[PDB]
């Protein structure tokens, strides 16, 4: 019943089969997509022919990405725990700001998104890895030792081996992620012999395995992560879970990975490149003069002037004939408008990233050309962002795993100084992304002008007859003003006017009112 | 018309004049005199101390690189005119090809006419008066709109 | 239709044997289905060997097919509103209810 | 219109949309602030390690010789409006409505009305 | 003069196989001759205007130690002292030309040097630009080197690679110059005087893309 | 090859117009007003021509 | 019906239809819990109907795998002609420890 | 019921309880407002120096 030394060879056999399954098809597909991205030749070009290529993924990526950057990185209010209401500052606001420092301002900044969003656009999926690290340099008074922290990184997506029956991040029976782990680091770990192989680094490519098996001779237990060297001595302990993201980015049917704009637009860009190549062929080949033989025999006019037709006309006495080879139709260049409508309307309907004017100022007639043409009538990019957030909440949850396990007794300085123990917090396993994405969540301009027209001014018009005695109080108007200031870019410091509710205001308000009422 | 033989003759004499122009390089290099020119401005300096450089090109005369009058006329006056109007209309003014390049794009017609300096306002290669006028225009056309709310 | 348009342009872009009669068995069967440049056969003169190009009026169906490709369920244009030059003017009830939804 | 069509990488990629662009420029600036400033952090680390008794130049304020206890290097500067995006919303309405309908500055307003000059008279 | 010396010499010799032999094609494909002057020349306020974009702001332990003094001192190197405003924008110019800008702090004081980033020979694959397998830079290092201690056509120096040339206890990064018949001086530091900042569009590759790189087709299409 | 006549497209248009006249009258039964918009002149052209 | 040696271009048309049908359903159904009402007797509404309808809503609002289930509904309907899910019951844990 | 109109408008905007109450149907603050605070600011208020 004991299963020892068999798991080694078993996963050794599994690695080659899984590589055959994946890299033959998926790696080739994404590598071809990358070659298309960087203008590698497609095959239609020939010696002495056209050379125009298709360069279109660049602009769609550069139209989609900046909107994602401007919508994602906005304060630390992106994800809300929304726990039981009364006690929230202790964990709901403390732990979000904790993960704000440990993710933002500490780990690559928002560039992590710039290092993962492209994975969700180019590689059909972006899958982060969450890994432990140790900090050092005590007194060599700073008598603090063996600090613990955890970061998030890539594992070279070509190194994300998954089983053949997973179709989901939390279903992978077999998982494999491999990194560099130089030989000096093996000696740091006390490796007792050589490696698979003048230089200390002998091309060691260490492999990490996430698999569930039965080493203890009991029922099938949780997965035990394995740090391999060369299919040799291991380090296995009862582990917790898989620290990954797995952003399918389009939510395809139940498959390991989703799909990308590559699979959508490879063929469209191929036909575009073929059209441009044939246009260049029309420019080049169809405009060739020759010996200008009316009929002639002249051994086909010296064999088309030795296959060149450059400079020869001596056949016998041939008269003036331009010899215009028939050319393409006039609709081929007129097809450009139709194909531009075909492709631009797919995901980059905002021609050159935006829709605006130079001749006439965009006023705000009624409902703001309602709701920005109904968010450009529900652009798919908003839904892609929604999926991004809804699946990247997993990153925060995986962070909270290790935070609740053990980090430190660190203190942070959000808006104040003085915080407390995070050794034993509650994860609350419940989060939200309501005011960020496809949820009703009226956008900046939308909310601004909606409040301006139907809230700011309707109250100021109705107050003439009834008055503020029963109408909106000062605090609610100040809350609307505060959200307006946040719409201006900064919540508090943009435009104070604040004095909502305080003894320095409310008691001051009462004493000032009685000052002017005497 | 597929490298017309007149264009062949022009090409080959243009490329064989390179040696007899190296001869004039040598003649300038030995000594001529130290006066100033009579074209494009009042006053030039001495260039009687040149380097032979052993290299000279005459590829800008014919169907080669050769921006000849026919191709320049047709290509510019149709295609670059359409492209410039498209850029100005909805393509952009302060980001894309701007006035600082519009002067160059519109001086081509004047170059065809032969007059560079005194016809059009569109020169500004590096001009201080145009910059000062731009600053004056900005100062005199910006203020009233902020002042309306500044009152 | 797209396949046939692209194959039309492929056949038109591909060259010929540049010959009228020839005596080289169609210039070695178009240089083994290549026909780059071969006119030396017997006496034939260099002739582009024009091919009958299709009717351009076929394109006149594509846009109709476009309407077809929406006429079933989604003939609405891309379901994405774009107003670049002229804004969305409204006289009464917003052209009522945006042409009744 | 072949040249204009092929110029999609010349005009459209240049961040020009009839002045309605620049998100590429903003992204490039933010990336540089998150990539080029890493060179500044490396320079500061080297000056702490490979240098000593540093000073200050062009300001004559005070020399920072040593004692760089800690540093959390990050930047946030690409979150502003273009010319009047952050103002045109409530530029001419706050002063002309909040203090007009209810002229009760102090109860219904604040001293930040003077800050209106800091947004209007100043600019 | 062990096997580490031969490995370092071979790495330096084979470094220029692709680092400075194929990226140059990203220069021409032209469009950056005015696009840079339309964005980078007008971005003078984006980079060289403001002290809040570059702020240290540490935690409560150190809040008024060097909050502004360090920034004020660095502002000298920001403009008119060493790698000034024009020299700092030279990084963006190199990003527009060769798809990468470089600020190499090669060194009591240091200065961001090695302008013209076309002299940034590397091991043809970095993927980190901070901790790659190896790195290098190009220097003149002429024969007339009376300033240096001993140096008696020849252009090779600064063989500072992250290879196993440390010899102390592990494969550590000790800075050293070129071989020059054993003319390399050890320096156990992790300075790595290079930036390789594309700063425009940099994926997980060796280097990013330039303005003309994205306009390669438009380079021959907007003029030909 | 014997190419088809250009009036076959007219035949398609005639047959489609006949089908529309029979049961599916309104053209595409849709409103896409981005540049061309309805103009009020009298009771909304009254009631859109009595529906 | 692909002929080798020539252009075998396949034009994808269904994808546009499906991908612009999707956001309408998403926008309609991804907004709180206003979609469904319990319609109780007029005299008493919140006593058992409003509270329990919002309870079931929360049991679908962020207390059960979010809205990816809705996306799966719609994908399975549009693509494979029929979208079906199942609702099961599991046990909870974390007693004294 | 004008307040109900306004509350429906705010629900269309999306602000039920906290931000835009605009209901005040019958509450002790609303009762003291409509029946006293408004009434004591209308009936006995005109007693200033002008009176």
């Amino acid at each position: 019943p004991m299963d020892d030394e068999q798991v080694l060879r078993h996963l050794d056999q599994l690695v080659n089969d899984a590589l055959d399954f994946n890299s033959s098809e998926l790696s080739k597909q994404r590598s071809e997509a990358l070659k298309y991205y960087f203008g590698e030749p497609f095959g239609n070009e020939r010696p002495g022919k056209s050379g125009i290529v298709s360069r279109d993924v660049q602009e769609t990526v550069d139209w989609i990405m900046p909107s994602l950057m401007k919508v994602f990185t906005s304060g630390g209010q992106v994800v809300k725990y929304e726990p039981d209401t009364a006690e929230d500052v202790e964990q709901a606001e403390q732990e979000t700001e904790y993960v704000n420092y440990l993710f933002m301002r500490k780990n690559e900044g928002f560039k992590v998104m710039f290092d993962w969003f492209q994975d969700t656009l180019m590689m059909k999926t972006g899958v982060v890895k969450v890994y432990v690290e140790e900090v050092l340099k005590p007194t060599f008074i700073r008598k603090d030792k063996k600090k613990r922290e955890i970061k998030v990184l890539c594992v070279k997506p070509e190194n994300f081996l998954v089983d053949r029956l997973a179709t989901c991040i939390d279903d992978a029976r077999f998982l494999c992620h491999r990194e560099k782990y130089t030989v000096s680091d093996l000696r740091l770990l006390g490796v007792p012999e050589d490696v698979i192989e003048a230089e200390a680094n002998r091309e060691v490519w260490a492999s990490e395995c996430y698999t569930l098996l039965d080493v203890d001779g009991d029922g099938i237990s949780e997965l035990r992560r394995i740090l391999y060297v060369g299919d040799y001595i291991i380090s296995n302990e009862p582990w917790d879970c898989r620290p990954f993201a797995d952003l399918n980015a389009y939510r395809i049917a139940h498959k390991f990975h989703g799909m990308s704009v590559y699979d959508k637009i490879r063929d469209i860009q191929e036909i575009r490149s073929v059209l441009m190549r044939n246009i260049m062929d029309n420019i080049y080949r169809t405009n060739q003069g020759r010996s200008v033989v009316l009929d002639g025999q002249v051994n086909l006019e010296d064999l088309l002037t030795n296959e060149a037709a450059g400079i020869v006309r001596v056949k016998s006495m041939n008269s003036i004939t331009p010899l215009e080879t028939p050319q393409l139709s006039g609709e081929v260049y007129g097809m450009l408008d139709r194909l531009e409508a075909d492709r631009g309307k797919r995901t980059g309907i905002t021609d050159r990233t935006r829709g605006l004017d130079q001749n006439t100022l965009h006023s705000n007639q009624a409902a703001m050309s309602v709701n920005q043409l109904m968010t450009a009538a529900e652009q798919q990019i908003d839904l892609i962002a929604r999926m991004f957030a809804e699946t990247g909440v997993k990153r925060l949850f995986q962070l909270l795993h290790d935070h609740a396990i053990k980090y430190q007794n660190q203190e942070e300085v959000f808006q104040l100084r003085g915080k407390w123990v995070a050794v034993n917090p509650a994860n609350w396993r419940e989060r939200s992304d309501l005011t960020v994405t496809v949820g009703i969540g009226n956008m900046n301009k939308d909310q601004q002008m909606l409040h301006l027209m139907r809230i700011w001014e309707m109250a100021q018009a109705v107050v003439g007859g009834g008055g503020l005695g029963v109408l909106v109080s000062e605090q609610n108007l100040y809350n609307i003003l505060k959200e307006v200031t946040e719409n201006a870019g900064y919540k508090d410091p943009d435009r104070f006017w604040t004095n909502p509710n305080s003894p320095e205001a409310l008691q001051a308000k009462a004493i000032r009112e009685q000052k002017e009422a005497q | 018309a597929a490298e017309q033989q007149i264009d062949l003759i022009a090409r080959m004499f243009a490329e064989t004049g390179v040696k007899r122009l190296f001869q004039l390089l040598h003649d300038h290099a030995i000594k001529y005199q130290n006066q100033e020119e009579v074209f494009q401005l009042r006053g030039k300096w001495v260039a009687v101390n040149p380097a032979n450089w052993r290299e000279r090109s005459d590829l800008t005369v014919t169907v080669g690189i050769g921006n000849m009058n026919k191709d320049q006329q047709m290509l510019h006056l149709m295609r670059i005119w359409e492209m410039a109007q498209a850029v100005v209309g909805g393509g952009g003014l302060g980001v894309l090809v701007s006035e600082q390049n519009l002067y160059n794009i519109l001086k081509e017609v004047t170059e065809n006419a032969g007059y560079k300096d005194p016809d059009r306002f569109w020169t500004n290669p590096n001009s201080p008066e145009a910059l000062q006028a731009k600053a004056i225009r900005e100062q005199k056309e910006a203020q009233p709109k902020p002042e309306d709310i500044k009152a």
